[PDB]
């Protein structure tokens, strides 16, 4: 009965996935004075099955320079990696329950990383090395604000337990109380999953394709998906820790209903970013994140620390 | 105004012919407006126009669904356009 | 259109109903209909165990109520 | 018999799949791209047939070669023909790619890109319109459509 | 006279700094494109459904060739060879000589397509009418043989174009 | 146990599906469809070769920030003590001292990249 | 490669993602036009110009127009000009859309290439209509031009004139004021006017860097 | 033998199952290749001579190989480890078998390893290739350019006089 709930975890994902690519497609067409594919089935509903369909019967290819173990390895991890950071996510109730979830999540996202230094250090190509370098500079961008932001923020509610965030906002969003931090780890996301203005990795304009370019077929696919899951995934996250929703025990229904709009919103959110800017120079994303964003965090952890025991308002559950 | 506009979706299913012709267009032409038909082929393609659209969808072709030799119920292609509706569809010219 | 959009998005919104909703099913329909009980600490699954132990069939849920104290 | 009817279906599929999603390679040498622009605009919008420009040649379907091929192009476009995984489909778009037009008499040219690598579709113009390349396009799905590898297989 | 692009200073009053700082933590800007583009997805889109819509064309539009006839059934073409002589491409080739009743018509007549950029000398050279350049752009081959068009092939284009191509000579006659 | 079992269901799927598209698809493979990319040419030099970082202090110094939040995540449960004036303290020292390091990388022009 | 413009082989020498320098090697579309120019009379050696720079096809053809009309000692007359210049602002238009929405796509910015190009493909409309061709008319030749423009044609100018600056204010709207445009545009590729002078740049290159010049 | 063949990347592909079993370990097999192009042009030289109306050719290469020296040379100009072992004739024909199975192209036939291990037959009585003008490739001159496909990384630049000539049974 525990393989069923995982099997109805992870396909669900990928048909979602599946059809987020079409959505991406259709939003930025129609904010682009153009439609986006409405031919393949009404409305474009068939276009990601002929998509899957036409990869995954193109002959994938072994470049001749490449180091074969870690060029296979690479988007397994990748794909695996993107399914098992959903088990945690309470809607609202999780698959697995842990005590420290946000760490575990920490974790697997900065483990994350090595699929894509791995792929592209295995390809043997020079853009596909440039494109690991350009994420390993992102990673260090990023990574220490993103953490600091996460226990600001979860200061305010007792633990690391991601359930106990639906009893945190039982009357209130917690972005009416940290709208400064969520700003920012809005942005933390957008360059956690490397995407517009903080598409490097792949970087389509200057390094044809970056770390998958040597790719072809299933494994391109498969990393393609993991992006996806993983945009869908880190907004998911962002909807349960700053838009609380209401949750009744005896309906769970209402809060699997609200969830999933507002995790919707915020990939909208996503694409519409994606269809607004231009991209940032990986160093300047540096700069920014280092003399922009960390002193602010490092400010707001301090004020977060003291209002608590200024307020006498300290979270139970030690 | 919610309520005008999908008035106006019931009245394009309802004027294909029912819900068969609108699926039948919706499946042919990806498309399920309905226009004042202009002409017709002698190989069966409908002429169909529309003042109020912009320039470029106001007017259209329902091809037919078995020319010469072939069956073309999926497979279409502009080259079915016999010359003097290719001069109308191309607004070469303002008179069919 | 701008609302052909939307069909696409309400297949995703329909995906993203599953997995949660399909949880709470389960997790009522092995925990005798009353969601599941949570043991975050060593106190909460001593209870649970001391409940699957007095229960009389090895399954927790199986509450006994003031009927079993004769 | 029930070989046969799987094997047509299969090949129904597939075609359907292939046909359905085409990534043309991004590749373009001279004004013929210029109106390959133009394909890609909102008034004719290819994306919406499920044509998609990606930019790596081991992520594409079609080799679209709008320009003239000079001599010393050619091994660059033989060798990101030759990196394109299979099945790949090359499309002749415009008169220099054609058969080298203006400038056929040229000593750098190369007399049309069927010297270098086979041609699926040929689409006059200098340049076509992004109407005719689009019908190119279409032209070259029902060409798909009409492939028949598993029934090939199968009565082997 | 000229005009400068990028010489205008800033305020430094408190208020303009402090709208600044405001622009610079709050990202107003940022949020004035997000709104140009989602203003932009509500418009109609501007797509139109080809193959059943095409985008407009004009009498002098230059497409497939064409070989014209004489109300009679009688060849326009003389075998002058102006065209020829004018073909910026050298793509026409003609062989001409004596009719069976002495008339001046050509035996070859071929337009390498592949050869041809679609300049519509020729017919500006012609002086009976008989070579035009008709509306017709959607004749894609599968092989580059099909593109080399003999006299048989424009002479078939013609009697199969003709109802157009009269009614857009018409109708661009008197600008020539 | 139950997280053993997905993991072990996840990476199933990955490798099934990297066994799919490498076994369903014809595959045929010569010496110039599967030499490397370099956008029409081939490569001067190896892609082995030596990569200089320009962020090579800022590399540095990520390792010494990234244990911060290893002293700085145990704090929700430290705010539940009872000398929280302690705590309190000893909390903002620590941050206080993060931000001087960071301040005193920033003022020597460690945060700039090399040229 | 999607910014090397299809047929740009550049050479570079990198220290890290640091430019140490740049060889660019052309002649991947080098058709030797000059040569077979010399084969061609004057009239039939009119349409490389077209193909020289196919983004301003009407400015080359007047450039060479003005050259043979002087090397003949003719004159065109009044309403011929006044069609050269209207339609080489049009081509202008046309060519400053393309290069700052291919900058912009070049720097990230994809989304107002999707809106400038229907006004390019109205523009090719405009050519069709006065030649026959969208974009290769040949229309401007040493003594005029070929075709007097049809009825109605001034009209739809104007209606496409009235309307076009909307546009060139979203296109500002999306790039002008933008801190990531700025940051990715500003203090980048920097010249000195004596260097531009001396290394023979023209037009915006040599504006840019506050030389007072216009031909 | 060329780049295309089922003879020299048939014995290459074999790495992929560890050691390669050949039947009396190869000592009692003696093989003649052809290059494709020597063949090619024959053919073509056929075609254009009139005294080859009816006549037979035998096109052979110029040296013959022990097939145990052949494979090993095989192995070492793809750079990969050499293990062969003696496989007796019946196992090898149940392998065969057991292959033939396959819907799609099989990987060996019964037919298949038959063929493999016969002499190739001496016919001094026909006209060979240098009776057509052809003088006949040697497979020492030729074998890189079908095998370098077959390295790894680490081999793909070296060059081909690196890889010591296998010795022939000559006459
Ligand atoms: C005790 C034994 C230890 C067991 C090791 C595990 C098994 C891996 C070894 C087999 C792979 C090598 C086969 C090969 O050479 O090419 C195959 C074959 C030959 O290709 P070729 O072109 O003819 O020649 C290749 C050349 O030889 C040169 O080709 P190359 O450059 O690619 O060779 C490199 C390869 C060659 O390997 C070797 O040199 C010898 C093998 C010893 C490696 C062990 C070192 C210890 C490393 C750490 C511990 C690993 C786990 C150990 C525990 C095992 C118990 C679970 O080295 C590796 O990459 C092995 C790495 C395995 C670690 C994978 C773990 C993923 C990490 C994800 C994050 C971790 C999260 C926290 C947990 O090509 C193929 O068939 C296609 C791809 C097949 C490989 C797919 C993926 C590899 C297997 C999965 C990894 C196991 C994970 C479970
Ligand atoms: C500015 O141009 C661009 C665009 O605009 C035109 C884009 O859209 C765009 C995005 C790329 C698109 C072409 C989308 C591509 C779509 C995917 C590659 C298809 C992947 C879908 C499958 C592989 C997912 C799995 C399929 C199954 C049906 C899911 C169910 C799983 C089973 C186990 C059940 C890019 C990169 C771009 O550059
Ligand atoms: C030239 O022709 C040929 C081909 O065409 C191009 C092939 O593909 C081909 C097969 C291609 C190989 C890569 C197949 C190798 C795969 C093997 C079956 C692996 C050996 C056994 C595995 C299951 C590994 C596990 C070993 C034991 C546990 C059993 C062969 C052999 C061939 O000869
Ligand atoms: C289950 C997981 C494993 C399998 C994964 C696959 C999942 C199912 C795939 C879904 C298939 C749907 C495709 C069908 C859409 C075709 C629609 C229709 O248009 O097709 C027409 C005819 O249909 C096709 O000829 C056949 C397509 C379907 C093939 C038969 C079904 C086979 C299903 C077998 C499933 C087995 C899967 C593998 C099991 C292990 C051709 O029209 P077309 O020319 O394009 O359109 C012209 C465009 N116009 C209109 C704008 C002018
Ligand atoms: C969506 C997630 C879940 C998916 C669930 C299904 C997973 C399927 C896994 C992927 C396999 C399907 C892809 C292809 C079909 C299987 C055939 C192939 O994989 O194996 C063949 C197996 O053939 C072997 O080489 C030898 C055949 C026999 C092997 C001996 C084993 C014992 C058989 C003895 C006969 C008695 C019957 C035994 C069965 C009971 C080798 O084919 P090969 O040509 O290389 O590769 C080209 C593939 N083409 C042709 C489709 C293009
Ligand atoms: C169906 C037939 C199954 C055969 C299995 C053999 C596997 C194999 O190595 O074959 C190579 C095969 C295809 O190559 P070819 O033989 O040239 O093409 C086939 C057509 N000629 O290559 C592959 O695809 C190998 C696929 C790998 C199999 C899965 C094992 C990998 C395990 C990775 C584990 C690490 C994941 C990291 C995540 C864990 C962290 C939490
Ligand atoms: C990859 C790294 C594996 C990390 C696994 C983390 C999972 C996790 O944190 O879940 C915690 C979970 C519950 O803990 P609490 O939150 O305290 O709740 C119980 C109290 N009521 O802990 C567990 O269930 C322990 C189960 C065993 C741990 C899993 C071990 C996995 C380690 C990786 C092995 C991978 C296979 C080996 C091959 C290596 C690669 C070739
Ligand atoms: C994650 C999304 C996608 C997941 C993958 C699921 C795909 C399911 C749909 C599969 C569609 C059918 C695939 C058919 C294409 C197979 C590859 C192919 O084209 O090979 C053609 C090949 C041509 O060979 P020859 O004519 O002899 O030689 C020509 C060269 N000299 O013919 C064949 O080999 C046919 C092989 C039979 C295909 C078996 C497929 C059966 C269904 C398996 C589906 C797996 C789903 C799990
Ligand atoms: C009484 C005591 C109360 C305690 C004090 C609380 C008051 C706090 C007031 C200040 C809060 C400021 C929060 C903003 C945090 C960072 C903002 C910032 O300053 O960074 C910008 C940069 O920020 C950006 O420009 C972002 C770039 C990427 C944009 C990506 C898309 C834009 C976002 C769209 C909407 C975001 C939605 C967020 C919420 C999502 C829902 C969770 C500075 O960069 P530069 O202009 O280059 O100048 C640096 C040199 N001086
Ligand atoms: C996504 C927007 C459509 C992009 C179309 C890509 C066309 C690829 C051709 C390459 C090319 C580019 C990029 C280009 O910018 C250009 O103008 C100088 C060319 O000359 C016509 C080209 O050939
Ligand atoms: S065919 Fe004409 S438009 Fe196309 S590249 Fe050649 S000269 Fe330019
Ligand atoms: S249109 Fe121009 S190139 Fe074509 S045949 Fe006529 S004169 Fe020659
Ligand atoms: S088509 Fe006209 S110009 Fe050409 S040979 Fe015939 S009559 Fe003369």
């Amino acid at each position: 009965m525990f393989m069923i709930n995982i099997l109805s975890l992870i396909i669900p994902i990928l048909l979602a996935v599946a059809f987020l690519t079409l959505v991406e497609r259709k939003v930025l067409g129609y904010m682009q004075l153009r439609k986006g594919p409405n031919v393949v089935g009404p409305y474009g509903l068939l276009q990601p099955i002929a998509d899957a369909l036409k990869l995954f019967t193109k002959e994938p290819l072994r470049p001749a320079t490449s180091s074969i173990s870690m060029f296979i390895i690479a988007p397994i991890l990748a794909l695996s990696l993107a399914l098992t950071m959903w088990v945690p996510l309470p809607m609202p109730y999780p698959l697995i329950n842990m005590n420290l979830g946000v760490l575990f999540m920490l974790a697997m996202s900065s483990l994350a990383v090595y699929s894509i230094l791995w792929s592209g250090w295995a390809s043997n190509s020079k853009y596909a090395l440039i494109g690991a370098l350009r994420a390993v500079a992102q990673t260090i961008s990023y990574e220490v604000t993103l953490a600091i932001i996460l226990l600001s923020v979860l200061l305010m509610n007792g633990s690391y337990t991601l359930s106990t965030l639906i009893t945190t906002q039982e009357h209130i969003w917690m972005i009416f109380t940290s709208w400064p931090l969520a700003m920012m780890w809005f942005i933390s996301t957008l360059a956690e999953t490397n995407r517009a203005p903080f598409d490097l990795t792949e970087g389509e304009s200057e390094l044809v394709s970056g770390f998958n370019v040597e790719y072809a077929a299933g494994p391109f696919a498969m990393f393609f998906m993991a992006e996806y899951a993983n945009i869908i995934m880190m907004n998911a996250f962002t909807a349960i820790l700053f838009l609380g929703a209401s949750h009744d025990p005896h309906t769970p229904e209402l809060y699997t209903i609200n969830f999933v709009l507002k995790t919707l919103a915020l990939t909208i959110t996503f694409l519409w970013i994606r269809a607004s800017y231009p991209r940032f120079r990986y160093d300047q994303l540096m700069h920014l994140l280092w003399k922009s964003f960390l002193p602010l965090t490092l400010a707001l952890c301090m004020w977060h620390i003291s209002l608590p025991i200024m307020t006498a308002s300290i979270p139970p559950q030690s | 105004e919610l309520v005008q506009v999908l008035r106006r979706g019931l009245q394009q299913v309802s004027g294909h012919g029912g819900l068969r012709g609108y699926l039948r267009v919706l499946f042919r032409a990806n498309d399920v407006r309905v226009g004042t038909l202009v002409g017709e082929d002698k190989y069966g393609n409908k002429y169909y126009e529309d003042n109020k659209q912009f320039f470029g969808r106001h007017r259209w072709v329902i091809y037919t669904t078995e020319m010469n030799g072939r069956d073309t119920f999926w497979d279409v292609d502009g080259s079915m356009v016999p010359p003097e509706w290719h001069r109308w569809l191309h607004c070469m010219t303002d008179d069919p | 259109m701008w609302f052909e959009i939307l069909p696409g998005i309400a297949v995703m919104a329909a995906c993203l109903f599953i997995p949660g909703m399909a949880t709470a099913h389960i997790h009522k329909f092995t925990n005798g209909g009353k969601e599941k009980r949570v043991a975050h600490f060593s106190y909460q699954w001593n209870l649970m165990e001391r409940d699957r132990r007095i229960s009389g069939v090895n399954r927790y849920h199986v509450t006994k109520g003031l009927e079993n104290i004769d | 018999s029930r070989g046969e009817y799987v094997v047509a279906k299969l090949d129904d599929l597939v075609n359907w799949a292939r046909r359905s999603s085409l990534w043309p390679m991004t590749f373009g040498l001279a004004c013929c791209a210029v109106e390959m622009m133009h394909m890609a605009a909102p008034r004719y919008d290819m994306d919406r047939f499920g044509v998609v420009f990606r930019a790596s040649p081991r992520q594409s379907d079609v080799m679209i070669v709008a320009g003239t091929l000079t001599n010393k192009m050619a091994p660059a476009l033989r060798k990101v023909y030759d990196q394109m995984p299979e099945p790949r489909y090359v499309v002749s778009m415009g008169s220099c790619a054609n058969g080298g037009g203006y400038y056929h008499y040229s000593y750098s040219v190369v007399r049309g890109c069927d010297r270098i690598v086979p041609v699926d579709i040929y689409v006059p113009g200098c340049p076509p319109t992004a109407e005719a390349l689009l019908y190119g396009i279409l032209q070259l799905q029902r060409k798909i459509k009409r492939e028949k590898r598993l029934r090939i297989w199968y009565r082997r | 006279t000229y005009k400068f692009v990028n010489m205008r200073e800033p305020s430094m009053d408190m208020k303009s700094v402090t709208d600044r700082a405001a622009q610079t933590l709050l990202w107003t800007e940022l949020v004035r494109g997000l709104g140009m583009t989602l203003s932009y997805l509500f418009r109609e889109p501007a797509t139109i459904n080809y193959p059943f819509e095409k985008g407009p064309l004009s009498p002098r539009f230059r497409g497939e060739h064409a070989l014209r006839r004489y109300p009679s059934g009688e060849e326009r073409c003389i075998a002058c060879k102006l065209c020829e002589a004018v073909c910026p491409a050298q793509a026409i080739t003609i062989e001409a000589e004596p009719r069976a009743d002495g008339s001046r018509r050509t035996t070859r007549y071929d337009i390498d397509m592949t050869k041809c950029i679609y300049c519509g000398f020729c017919q500006e050279a012609c002086p009976v009418d008989a070579i035009v350049e008709g509306p017709n752009f959607e004749f894609s081959t599968e092989t580059h043989e099909e593109l080399l068009y003999n006299k048989e092939k424009l002479l078939n284009n013609g009697d199969k174009w003709e109802a157009e191509i009269a009614a857009n000579i018409q109708a661009d006659y008197l600008y020539r | 146990m139950n997280i053993m079992l997905t993991l072990l269901t996840n990476v199933t799927l990955a490798s099934l599906l990297v066994l799919i598209a490498f076994w369903l698809p014809q595959l045929n493979a010569y010496s110039e469809k599967t030499s490397p990319y370099e956008c029409g040419f081939d490569p001067m030099g190896s892609a082995r070769l030596p990569f200089s970082m320009k962020f090579f202090l800022v590399a540095i110094t990520f390792l010494l920030f990234d244990l911060e939040i290893a002293l700085l995540l145990p704090l929700p449960w430290a705010s539940q003590t009872n000398n929280l004036k302690t705590m309190l303290t000893m909390a903002l020292f620590l941050l206080i001292l993060l931000a001087a390091s960071l301040a005193y990388e920033w003022t020597q022009k460690g945060l700039e990249w090399a040229e | 490669h999607p910014a090397a413009h299809g047929v740009l082989r550049l050479v570079m020498e990198l220290s890290g993602e640091m430019v140490r320098k740049c060889d660019p090697h052309i002649g991947l579309l080098h058709r030797g036009t000059e040569k077979l120019i010399e084969y061609k009379t004057y009239l039939q050696a009119l349409p490389y110009f077209d193909r020289l720079d196919y983004v301003s096809m009407m400015c080359n053809e007047q450039a060479y127009s003005l050259a043979v009309e002087k090397l003949l000692n003719i004159q065109p007359p009044p309403r011929a000009q006044w069609i050269r210049v209207l339609f080489g602002e049009i081509t202008r238009l046309l060519n400053h859309i393309m290069a700052v929405t291919t900058h912009a796509l070049d720097i990230g910015a994809m989304t107002p290439f999707f809106w400038m190009f229907e006004e390019r493909e109205k523009m090719f409309e405009f050519y069709e209509r006065v030649s026959g061709a969208r974009m290769h008319a040949a229309y401007i030749r040493p003594g005029g031009v070929h075709q007097d423009l049809p009825l109605g044609l001034l009209d739809d100018i104007y209606e496409f004139s009235k309307n076009f600056s909307f546009r060139i204010d979203e296109l500002e709207e999306m790039l002008t004021n933008n801190r990531i445009w700025r940051n990715r545009t500003v203090d980048i590729g920097v010249v000195t006017a004596e260097d531009a002078l001396n290394y023979g740049f023209s037009g915006v290159m040599l504006r840019g860097s506050g030389i007072q010049w216009d031909l | 033998f060329g780049r295309e063949d089922r003879f020299l990347n048939y014995f290459a592909s074999m790495r992929w199952f560890g050691g390669v079993p050949l039947i009396s370990l190869g000592k009692e097999t003696v093989k003649q290749p052809v290059y494709i192009v020597d063949v090619s042009k024959g053919i073509i030289n056929a075609i254009k001579d009139p005294d080859a109306k009816g006549k037979t050719f035998a096109f052979v290469g110029p040296n013959r190989y022990l097939l145990f020296d052949l494979v090993q040379y095989i192995f070492a100009v793809a750079y990969r480890p050499f293990l062969p072992y003696p496989l007796p004739h019946f196992a090898y024909r149940w392998v065969g078998r057991l292959f033939e199975v396959s819907p799609f192209e099989p990987w060996t036939t019964r037919d298949k390893v038959e063929r493999v291990h016969m002499s190739d037959m001496t016919l001094p009585h026909l006209p060979g290739l240098e009776d057509l003008g052809i003088q006949a490739t040697p497979l020492e001159l030729k074998a890189i350019e079908v095998l370098r496909r077959h390295r790894t990384y680490r081999w793909l630049t070296s060059e081909m006089e690196d890889v010591k000539p296998a010795k022939t049974v000559n006459i």
